[PDB]
């Protein structure tokens, strides 16, 4: 019951966090800036996750079982991958926008206009879907581990994602290494500039980096390390890690909306 | 300066002094009379149904 | 819209909205500046070097593929508080002072006080130009003094971190930085960290004022963005 | 303001010709363009239509795959492309200006036309009561027009036009939208109607009022004309 | 100088010995309009910078607006369509007017010039047909008398009556001490009122070109002046959160419309078709509608920035409001 209560606490919070912001952007005329649309689209992507996936995904963890048709598990997963990658890409694009605004003050409104933002949303919505669908439909990941994928997991009712030693590393790279490095470089450059002018007359970026990092690194690390070790990570523990990654969807709307004074109204 | 304009203000103020005037209570009647005489021609005053106005929906 | 003429009208309106969009992108990439000064100040010559009773004049200069629009207010009255409300959206204000007269300095000080403390001029930073410095040098070596106008000049020492010119005579420097402080004292008494001042030492024959304006603007916009993103 | 048309000539059957109208003296890039046909022994007939922004194009139901329209804004040239010339394209073609906004007066300035000799449905039907009438220089004249469907629209407009081409020149505009008077026409013409039947009245009478009067509707797109009533003095 | 003050005291005393009863005493026995609900029915978008002026057309359908990016736009208030878009030579425009016949528009600003645009040409374009020069300060208002006569207000404490055919002033209206901000015409176009920054309002005769009356009472400068539909009263608006209503024949100050909850000044004022309402746009992002007979607040038209202009249709159809966030709203 306690586990169920926690599960509700995550999803419900995510829903409430994403529904407020979307309404706020569309109705109000003043907040129509090119950059504001980047947040709107992000909030939409986070919302879908809590309403579809988090419920069904919660079910597997609670009762340690999967009671559904096989055709559905290829749908539940890819859905789980595409939306997570889209959210991470949106975070990376927000960081790039911040870098462009701070390090190029005189050409900001010209560079970051509506056109650029639409392209960003199009790429962030398109590429993760392309990579999730073909990858999860054609069994690229299962190849070389079919005996193991079906020897134990598939036998007993389950719906646990499985990665080989060549697909897990590629997923690790594509979904964590590039956006994280971009964010780290951008915020490290911005921190020195912000500090070096304060003296002339540094923490919000540190929070943001810490929330992102402590929340997605262990899941990806375990995912990329398990095939090499020999699949010694407990199922329970893993589920945690999944929920410990989903918690990012609940905290992302709040850091990028409520923190800023202009969004208090 | 003084040799001239002061010569002028005296003129304009002398001219402005002689004006016919009325009772303020009487002045408070024509405005009212217009108000009740044209109360039925004011769309903004009396709300209009969405049949004889061009800003419906 | 159920007639052909109505559809054609909608189409014309759509063309109008496409012209308005290109006007808007053209507009978003320009920085507007306001130039203020007096008659003795060489503000009328800086515009010439950079490049009927009319009301306003325009001058366009480009540096590093960035467009700057400087507006000089021409034949108007002596009152300013009424038409100054239309310039609360400019990047910066360029203030030109001819501090080589010994007489016409206090009025410039009250001018600067009035402009800096205006209600409609908040969030707007000011770039200070001190013009005709060579005339000051030619007026101080002969010895027309400053203590007879400013009695506290006799109790002023060169501040600790000043940088003199290479061919500087020791004396000139004390007076230049005294005037610079005198101007800088006004800004530091108010503003509560929303706009700044950028003084300079400009001469009649200079070819760098555009670069200085570019750098000051760059700094102003960077500071504005840093505050907006909770980094300052 | 003057427009020039080029092309014409006699074309053998099965050929193709490129007819053109050239504009000069105004802002051609803000006016819609039409082509209007007229047989030597019949009334006018609308051919096609292009808008100012080149985003909308209509064709007559008679020929839709044979003809083709195009415009050029930097040079102010309008083109009509005709292929497989049948035994019917033996009439006169005119290029007509039109601009559409609130209070505007479409179909105001006409060109001069050209000639083209060829060797050997559900639209509103617009008809005129008669074809000629004898009158006297100073009496009152009344020309009637009828329609098959109500020209009155829900907004409140009545799309009816009177043109009255004179005997020898290109057509002009007398009345637009059934009630309004044109720019330079004398203030002795008027129009009235009820929704299906309409009348054009001329109070006085001068020697310049001879010609054939036309009746055109602009409710739907077919753009059907009337027959014409010649006046003899 | 001593004699002058005497005279002024004589004039005051003559004005004083006339106020037998204020408006409230007579009007306290009429039922009020009560509550009025006005909803936004249209929203016009397309202006880049802030909006400074607007003017309704006598057709009751078309209107013109001016913005600081140097643009004039003519809208269709029924279908929300745009009819014309005119660019200006100078981007610091402050006022605009629409001809009674609908043939011309005018504008001006920080250039000492009043431009006339012809809307009905053979070519389908709008071009400038006359530039009026001779003022020393910026233009603050302008109004057409007919197709050939126009009255302008400038920042050089003077007004003028022009002749568009020749472009030369036919009458000069001097006498204000501070720069003039606004003016209003009379229904018969035989008189016009004007208010300036010297906190005084004056009445001028167009034919004789001479001052007729003076009104005082405002603590701060005057920003907007309007005229009663009947023809005998006019209402003003200042920067001290107050608006009055002065008679012409009576020559005094009538009931005052103000409240303790307003600190910011007024930008625009307008009247209803019957004179039963008085609506004014304030600096607190809002528009206040008042009972013109009992000084009662009845309705609020709640824009995300300062309201800069107002307008009431000739037949009382609707009200259009402009603002500094570049949006136009129609309330009915
Ligand atoms: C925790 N849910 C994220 C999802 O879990 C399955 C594998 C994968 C790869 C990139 S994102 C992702």
């Amino acid at each position: 019951a306690s586990l169920y209560s926690l599960m509700s606490l995550i999803i419900l919070a995510t829903l409430v966090g994403n529904l407020i912001v979307i309404i706020s952007i569309s109705h109000f005329k003043q907040l129509h800036t090119p950059t504001n649309w980047l947040l709107h689209s992000m909030a939409i992507v986070d919302f879908l996750l809590g309403c579809l996936i988090m419920p069904c995904s919660m079910v597997r963890t609670v009762e340690r079982c999967w009671y559904f048709g096989e055709i559905l598990c290829k749908v539940h997963t890819s859905t789980d991958i595409m939306l997570s990658s889209a959210s991470i890409f949106h975070l990376a694009f927000i960081s790039i926008d911040r870098y462009c605004a701070v390090c190029d003050p005189l050409r900001y409104k010209a560079k970051i206009n509506i056109s650029t933002i639409l392209v960003m949303i199009l790429v962030s919505w398109s590429l993760p879907a392309v990579y999730a669908f073909g990858m999860i439909f054609l069994e690229l990941n299962l190849k070389g581990v079919e005996e193991l994928y079906r020897s134990q997991v598939s036998d007993l009712g389950g719906c646990s994602p499985f990665f080989s030693k060549v697909s897990g590393v590629l997923a690790f790279m594509t979904s964590f290494y590039i956006p994280g490095s971009v964010m780290l470089f951008v915020y490290y450059r911005i921190y020195f500039i912000a500090k070096g002018q304060a003296r002339s007359i540094a923490k919000t970026l540190g929070i943001m980096v810490g929330v992102f990092l402590v929340c997605w690194c262990p899941f990806f690390l375990c995912t990329v390390l398990d095939p090499f070790l020999g699949y010694v990570i407990p199922p329970s523990l893993n589920d945690a890690l999944y929920w410990f990654g989903y918690l990012n969807s609940a905290l992302n709307p709040m850091v990028y909306a409520f923190f800023y004074p202009w969004f208090r109204r | 300066a003084s040799i001239a304009q002061a010569r002028k203000l005296v003129e304009q103020l002398k001219m402005e002094a002689n004006i016919d005037r009325i009772k303020v209570s009487k002045a408070a009647a024509d405005l009212m009379a217009y108000c009740e005489a044209h109360a039925k021609e004011d769309p903004l005053l009396t709300p209009v149904p969405a049949s004889e106005n061009p800003f419906r929906e | 819209t159920l007639s052909a003429e109505d559809k054609a009208a909608v189409e014309r309106s759509k063309m109008i909205e496409k012209q308005l969009q290109k006007d808007k992108q053209v507009y978003r990439a320009t920085h507007r500046l306001l130039l203020l000064g007096a008659d003795n100040s060489g503000k009328s010559t800086i515009v010439k070097q950079m490049r009927k009773t009319s009301g306003i004049f325009e001058t366009k200069f480009q540096v590093d593929k960035v467009n700057f629009h400087m507006f000089d207010v021409g034949a108007q009255r002596d009152e300013r508080r009424k038409w100054i409300q239309c310039f609360n959206d400019v990047t910066a204000i360029i203030f030109v002072v001819d501090s080589s007269d010994y007489n016409r300095l206090q009025e410039a000080l009250n001018d600067f006080k009035s402009i800096w403390n205006n209600r409609w001029l908040r969030t707007i930073s000011v770039i200070l130009f001190l013009n005709k410095q060579d005339l000051l040098a030619e007026k101080v070596l002969a010895g027309s003094k400053i203590e007879d106008y400013f009695p506290e000049f006799a109790r002023y020492t060169t501040p600790e971190d000043a940088t003199p010119e290479p061919g500087e005579d020791p004396r000139v420097t004390r007076a230049k930085y005294f005037i610079r402080d005198e101007f800088l004292r006004i800004s530091t008494a108010s503003g509560d960290g929303r706009h700044y001042c950028y003084p300079h030492f400009t001469c009649s024959v200079d070819t760098e004022n555009a670069r200085r304006i570019f750098n000051d603007c760059r700094d102003i916009i960077q500071r504005m963005h840093l505050r907006q993103y909770e980094l300052l | 303001v003057q427009l020039v048309e080029s092309g014409g000539g006699l074309v053998q059957p099965g050929g193709s010709r490129k007819l053109s109208c050239s504009a000069s003296g105004f802002a051609f890039s803000s006016f819609g363009m039409h082509w209007v046909r007229q047989a030597p022994e019949k009334g006018l007939e609308w051919v096609a239509y292009i808008s100012s922004g080149s985003g909308t194009i209509y064709y007559a139901d008679t020929v839709k795959g044979r003809f083709t329209i195009s415009r050029d804004d930097p040079k102010n040239t309008l083109f009509l492309q005709m292929t497989s010339l049948r035994s019917e394209d033996t009439a006169m073609y005119y290029c007509v200006r039109s601009i559409y906004y609130y209070g505007s007066s479409p179909f105001d300035f006409w060109g001069q036309g050209t000639t083209l000799t060829v060797s050997a449905s559900a639209d509103i039907v617009m008809t005129q009561a008669t074809s000629s009438v004898p009158v006297t220089p100073g009496e009152s004249v009344s020309i009637s027009c009828r329609s098959s469907k109500s020209l009155l629209h829900s907004n409140g407009n009545t799309y009816l036009y009177w043109f009255l081409q004179r005997p020898g020149q290109s057509p002009q505009l007398l009345i637009y939208r059934m009630s309004n008077l044109a720019s330079g026409v004398p203030d002795r013409f008027s129009g009235s109607g009820s929704g299906t039947a309409f009348t054009l009245t001329i109070s006085r009478l001068e020697a310049e009022d001879v010609g054939v009067y036309y009746c055109m509707q602009h409710l739907e797109y077919p753009l059907t004309f009337g027959a014409g009533t010649k006046l003899e003095l | 100088r001593q004699e002058a003050e005497q005279l002024k005291n004589q004039i005051r005393d003559a004005r004083k010995a006339c106020a037998d009863a204020t408006l409230s005493q007579i009007t306290n026995n009429i039922d009020p309009v009560g509550r009025i609900q006005m909803r936004t029915r249209r929203t016009l978008r397309g202006h880049l910078a802030k909006i400074y002026a607007m003017h309704w057309g006598t057709d009751s359908r078309l209107l013109v607006s001016a913005s600081q990016d140097g643009k004039l736009i003519i809208w269709d208030s029924y279908t929300t369509n745009k009819v014309h878009a005119i660019p200006l030579r100078s981007s610091w425009v402050m006022t605009c007017a629409y001809a009674p016949s609908g043939n011309y528009v005018a504008c001006g600003g920080l250039d000492n010039i009043c431009s006339i645009y012809n809307l009905k040409t053979r070519e389908g374009n709008v071009r400038v047909s006359r530039e009026l020069a001779g003022h020393t300060g910026y233009l603050s208002c302008c109004r057409f008398l007919d197709d050939n006569q126009i009255v302008t207000s400038s920042g050089d404490t003077t007004c003028a009556l022009w002749d568009i055919e020749t472009g030369q002033q036919t009458t000069t209206f001097t006498g204000h001490t501070g720069d003039v901000m606004s003016l209003s015409l009379a229904p018969d176009t035989r008189l016009f009122v004007s208010g300036a920054c010297d906190a005084s309002a004056k009445l001028w005769d167009v034919r004789e070109g001479m001052c007729r009356q003076t009104f005082t009472g405002h603590e701060s400068d005057i920003n907007a002046i309007c005229f009663f539909p009947n023809g005998n009263a006019f209402a003003t608006g200042s920067d001290d959160a107050t608006c009055r209503l002065f008679d012409l024949r009576a020559d005094q100050e009538l009931m005052t419309y103000s409240h303790d909850n307003i600190i910011c000044g007024i930008t625009s004022v307008s009247f209803s078709k019957s004179g039963r309402l008085l609506l004014a746009g304030y600096d607190d992002f809002n528009c206040n509608v008042w009972d013109a007979l009992k000084a009662d607040r009845a309705g609020v038209l709640a824009h995300d920035n300062r309201v800069s202009c107002l307008g009431v249709t000739d037949d009382g159809m609707a009200v259009a409001t402009g603002s500094w966030d570049s949006f136009l709203k129609i309330w009915n």
